[PDB]
């Protein structure tokens, strides 16, 4: 299904391997989908984010606190925690049933919170992220940013 | 798809 994630959720993912190898970590958990989430910082979901009055400064450092820091060297191809596979599988059922044939970092974002055992659910429910209030600040981003934000897969 | 990136 990757192949219908927009530029930025591609590059959240690609990242998150990243966020993960940097922390000596050999599995991608719902942290490193964060931390890659807000190490990409300019799609939808971070701009929700930001206009619900969160920090994204704040919320990579609570999740740093939690997880902190690996013994060992991943090498090679990070896999996803079954927790991080959860997020994926949310991120396409929530796009569906808000009508979108697309997979953007919003619904990256709105994955990570319905998945809502994880870390990344943890610090931000915390913060105020409560997935309704995460949703209805989705909608009228995208609605205000007309397209123009987030490019779809080798969309015209 | 599902396990790797980008499978």
């Amino acid at each position: 299904m990757f192949e219908r994630f927009t530029d930025r959720a591609r590059r959240v993912v690609v990242l998150a391997q990243e966020e993960a190898r940097m922390l000596n970590h050999n599995y991608i958990g719902t942290e490193h989908i964060l931390l890659g989430l807000i190490h990409e910082g300019e799609g939808v979901a971070a701009k929700s984010l930001e206009s619900l009055g969160i920090s994204l400064e704040g919320v990579r450092s609570q999740v740093e606190e939690i997880i902190g820091q690996g013994q060992q060297a991943p090498s090679g191809h990070i896999p996803f925690t079954p927790r991080a596979k959860k997020v994926l599988e949310l991120s396409l059922r929530e796009a569906l049933q808000l009508g979108h044939n697309y997979i953007g970092t919003e619904h990256i974002l709105l994955g990570l919170i319905r998945e809502g055992e994880g870390v990344a659910a943890q610090v931000l429910v915390k913060l105020g992220a409560e997935l309704t209030r995460v949703r209805q600040q989705v909608i009228q981003l995208l609605s205000g940013y007309q397209g123009k934000l987030e490019h779809h897969h080798h969309h015209h | 798809w599902x396990a790797f990136v980008l499978i």
